[PDB]
RNA sequence: AACAUAGGUGACCGCAAAUCCGCAAGGACUCGUACGGUCACUGAAUCCUGCCCAGUGCAGGUAUCUGAACACCUCGUACAA
RNA sequence: GAAACAUCUCAGUAUCGGGAGGAACAGAAAACGCAAUGUGAUGUCGUUAGUAACCGCGAGUGAACGCGAUACAGCCCAAAC
């Protein structure tokens, strides 16, 4: 729920060292979607139902929605991604 | 053969009547999916899988080969007479390869060299042929 | 030394040209499918393509219909993607340039024709010229050039029926080495059709 | 006992109409014009035909909100996406 | 066919409309792109190759340059004057 928002050690990235403390972000920003293979192949082949334009699509979604949050190792202040869990919420 | 024998026996193959037919169902492969026990059943070969495998430079404008072997250049000499001509010193290198398609012309390094001890000239060489090269004798090639 | 009637055909909106286009296709127009016409519209491109004065020559204008759609509505087995289906909204691949060439030479069954291309044409129907040449004629089958279009007619015959002339082979090709594949190796024919 | 029917009722339309056929060129209604003719419901006569507009449908209006593309502006790209 | 099915597939197939010849059609580069001090019209055959490329990136679909062959053949206008 509302954790870790810590000070950790683990830092295995691009920039790393000892690992040190990091902590929480749950960044969000950025452009969204239509980056990838979707705007560019309606483009083009667009007359009646070519790829799967007519099935929904990336899955359905569900209660939750996992969890983003990056950890930034507080020194370096770059880092990487974990798993995510499906949290009911984030505070 | 037990083909040729078809006659005799009622049904061919498997024995059924009603047997094997249009089955199990979809054509060819059933589809790469689930369905109502039609055809499934864990599989990986593929697993990744888009059969082949390509490289866009791989094609025109790639790099080419030929390669050579630090084995049939030394079988090649000193141990048995072979190619007379291109013969000097107790030995020398250039090219005996069976294309001389461009791009090419390096020698790798694998087997026991020199022995010879040869000096081979060619375009670039492997570090594991450099070795077991320049040793006894071998050297530099196509500066 | 033609060089402006090709310079004036450009805007069609410039000036002088423009009066002319108002005072026109209004007698075009008022005007059916099939005239004929003593001299080419624009004297450059005819005497370009190939039209000089001499016997056995005619060119004729040809007006069309708007834009292109007009098409029947497929039976059932609609439901679908639809594949071949649609209605207006499919555009037909001949030009209405094409289908001016012929709609002459049927028309006049005795001649052929290098063609020529449109005036232009507003509110609806483009126009065309359209030279052909008539085979069996004598001046015709004497200036080197101009000739061949009619040996007599062995091997070219309904030339714009087959296809070969100026703009069909276009349309249907263009270009050469590159962008020729699925296009003519001779055509469409073989290759099976893009 | 079903359909039709006269009779009752509602709806659209002033004709370059409403309604309908055709890919188009064109066409039926129509040598017609609201006492018309199209689209529907009920189904002679007699006595009658209550209450409901929330949902659905149709129609009218609408400060404000939502509402596509072209053209316009900003960013981005020596251009473009 | 995809063991359903919509894109895809069957297939630019079946069938339809128009038309030529003894063969048609193509054809002398606004080409190629083994990138080169390189090739040199166009068909076709063999190969390149089930390769590149496409595709619910599923099922399926699917070239070309080049090379070895066959046969070789290059020219006429518009305009300037």
């Amino acid at each position: 729920v509302n954790v870790p928002k810590t000070r950790k050690t683990y830092c295995k990235g691009k920039t790393c060292r000892k690992h040190t403390q990091h902590k929480v972000t749950q960044y969000k920003a950025g452009k969204a979607s239509l980056f990838a293979q979707g705007k560019r192949r309606y483009d083009r082949k667009q007359s009646g139902f070519g790829g799967q334009t007519k099935p929904v699509f990336h899955k359905k979604a569900k209660t939750t929605k996992k969890v983003v949050l990056r950890l930034e190792c507080v020194k370096c202040k770059t880092r990487a991604q974990l798993t995510l869990k499906r949290c009911k919420h984030f505070e | 053969t037990k083909t040729r024998k078809h006659r005799g026996h009622v049904s061919a193959g498997k024995g059924r009547i009603g047997k094997h037919r249009k089955h199990p169902g979809g054509r060819g492969m059933a589809g790469g999916e689930h369905h109502h026990r039609i055809n499934m059943d864990k599989y990986h070969p593929g697993y990744f899988g888009k059969v082949g495998m390509r490289y866009f430079h791989k094609q025109q404008a790639h790099f080419w080969k030929p390669v050579l072997n630090l084995d049939k250049l030394w079988t090649l000499i000193p141990e048995d007479k072979r190619d007379q001509y291109l013969k000097s010193a107790s030995k020398e290198t250039a090219p005996v390869i069976d294309t001389l398609a461009a791009g090419y012309g390096k020698i790798l390094g694998k087997g026991r060299i020199p022995n010879v001890p040869v000096i081979v000239k060619a375009r670039f060489v492997s570090k594991l042929a450099e070795e077991k090269i320049r040793a006894a004798g071998g050297v530099v090639e196509l500066i | 030394a033609y060089k402006y009637l090709e310079e004036l055909q450009r805007k069609k909106q410039s000036d002088v040209l423009r009066f002319l286009q108002r005072v026109r296709v209004w007698e075009y127009r008022q005007k059916n499918v099939i005239h004929r016409a003593a001299r080419p519209t624009r004297p450059d491109k005819a005497r370009r393509l190939g039209y000089k004065a001499k016997q056995g020559f005619v060119i004729y204008r040809v007006r069309v219909r708007r834009g292109n759609r007009k098409r029947p509505v497929p039976k059932g087995a609609t439901y679908g993607k639809p594949t071949n289906q649609g209605v207006n909204e499919l555009k037909y691949q001949r030009s209405l340039r094409a289908t001016a060439e012929e709609r002459v030479g049927r028309r006049a069954a005795n001649l052929r024709v290098l063609n020529s291309y449109w005036v232009n044409q507003d509110s609806t129907y483009k126009y065309f010229e359209v030279i052909l040449v008539d085979p069996q004629h004598k001046a015709i089958r004497r200036d080197a050039r101009y000739n061949w279009i009619c040996d007599p007619v062995h091997k070219h015959r309904e030339a714009r029926g087959l296809t070969a002339t100026g703009k069909k082979s276009r349309g249907i090709n263009k270009g050469h080495k590159f962008n020729n594949t699925k296009a003519g190796r001779r055509k469409t024919w073989k290759r099976q059709n893009t």
